[PDB]
């Protein structure tokens, strides 16, 4: 019912910058949010920065505060992830998720396939 | 998560069914506060406009509808079927003062200045004090006889599912509504009011 697909990723210098999309497709909600993942070799899944579908809240996790920023698009069905100074403990396999905000909506939940991000010491 | 967002949701309608059966079979509604009944019945109103206008699922049409007819139905009871046990002379909270602020906080603290985000923030800082005139009355008189104790039970589970809900999704998600959380607290306390009062002066 909604497709999510993730680009941007690949290999990168440390301190290099990198940006992520999330292309969303599909039947829309009036009201969703988008959270970025990712996952590190061997390490569980961990949130990295979240935003809503209208308003300025963002929230980003305590080891990216500084260093990502969280943006949307809704002319295209896309939400941006911009990564500066990237350090090599951000590589991993990032995702994002798209929840529906409203009411009796439980199973409107969708995962991106995932793109690699690489950072080199 | 998303297993405390529906067992809440689905422990708050269990509460609406439990007064709405308890007034049919007792063919009473002595106790309950109509004009809370009304701003609930406000909240669902306005909280699921868009019924009449996005489908999304079949439990989703249902359960807007449950919960409208539900509300409606015991404000139907109360106001004309069993209006001759209705303790108007008690129920004497007056509801602008809470319609009218909560309108006006509405347009000025919310996420995003819209139709849609502006009804649903009414919603939410509505239902926060919707209780009220029900706490006014038992105040008053130390009854509630319609009111029982499971009725209380499904209020409480449905306030403490949606407390750990808030408190999973910001740990694991980084997702915090704001409005919502600080709304709901407010819903929460009052709550806990309406049962140090039953428990109180009902249960003397
Ligand atoms: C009657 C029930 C109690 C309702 C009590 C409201 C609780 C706070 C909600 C949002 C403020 C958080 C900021 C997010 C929205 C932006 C608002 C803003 O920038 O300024 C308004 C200021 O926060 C006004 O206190």
């Amino acid at each position: 019912q909604v497709q999510l697909v993730e680009s941007g990723g690949g290999l990168v210098q440390a301190g290099g910058s990198l940006r992520l999309s999330c292309a969303a497709s599909g039947f829309p909600v009036k009201r969703w949010s988008m959270t970025w993942y990712r996952q590190a070799p061997g390490k569980e899944r961990e949130w990295v920065a979240a935003i809503r579908s209208a308003g300025h809240w963002t929230h980003y996790a305590d080891s990216v505060k500084g260093r990502f920023t969280i943006s949307r698009d809704n002319a295209k069905n896309t939400v941006y992830l911009q990564m500066n100074s990237l350090k090599p403990e951000d590589t991993a396999v990032y995702y994002c998720n798209v929840k529906d905000e409203g009411d009796f909506s439980y199973w409107y939940d969708y995962w991106g396939q995932g793109t690699q991000v690489t950072v080199s010491a | 998560m998303n297993i405390f967002r529906l067992t809440g949701d689905l422990s708050a309608l269990a509460a609406i069914i439990i007064l709405l059966l308890k007034i049919w079979k007792s063919r009473s509604c002595a106790g309950i506060s109509g004009k809370s009944q009304l701003l609930f019945a406000l909240v669902f109103t306005t909280r699921y406009l868009d019924l009449f206008t996005s489908f999304i699922s079949l439990y989703n049409t249902s359960m807007k509808l449950i919960y409208i007819a539900c509300s409606y139905a015991t404000v139907y009871l109360i106001y004309m079927k069993f209006k001759a046990t209705y303790d108007g002379n008690h129920d004497t909270f007056r509801v602008e003062f809470l319609i009218v602020p909560v309108g006006g906080l509405s347009f000025l603290v919310n996420h995003d200045f819209s139709p849609l985000e502006i009804l649903w923030t009414f919603s939410i800082y509505l239902e926060s004090v919707a209780i009220l005139p029900q706490l006014f009355m038992i105040s008053k008189t130390g009854e509630a006889e319609t009111i029982t104790t499971h009725y209380l039970f499904f209020l409480g589970l449905y306030r403490a599912l949606y407390l750990v809900n808030w408190i999973w999704r910001y740990y694991f998600e980084g997702f915090f509504d704001l409005i919502a959380v600080v709304a709901g607290v407010v819903q929460t306390v009052l709550y806990c009011d309406f049962f140090y009062l039953y428990v109180t002066k009902v249960l003397k």
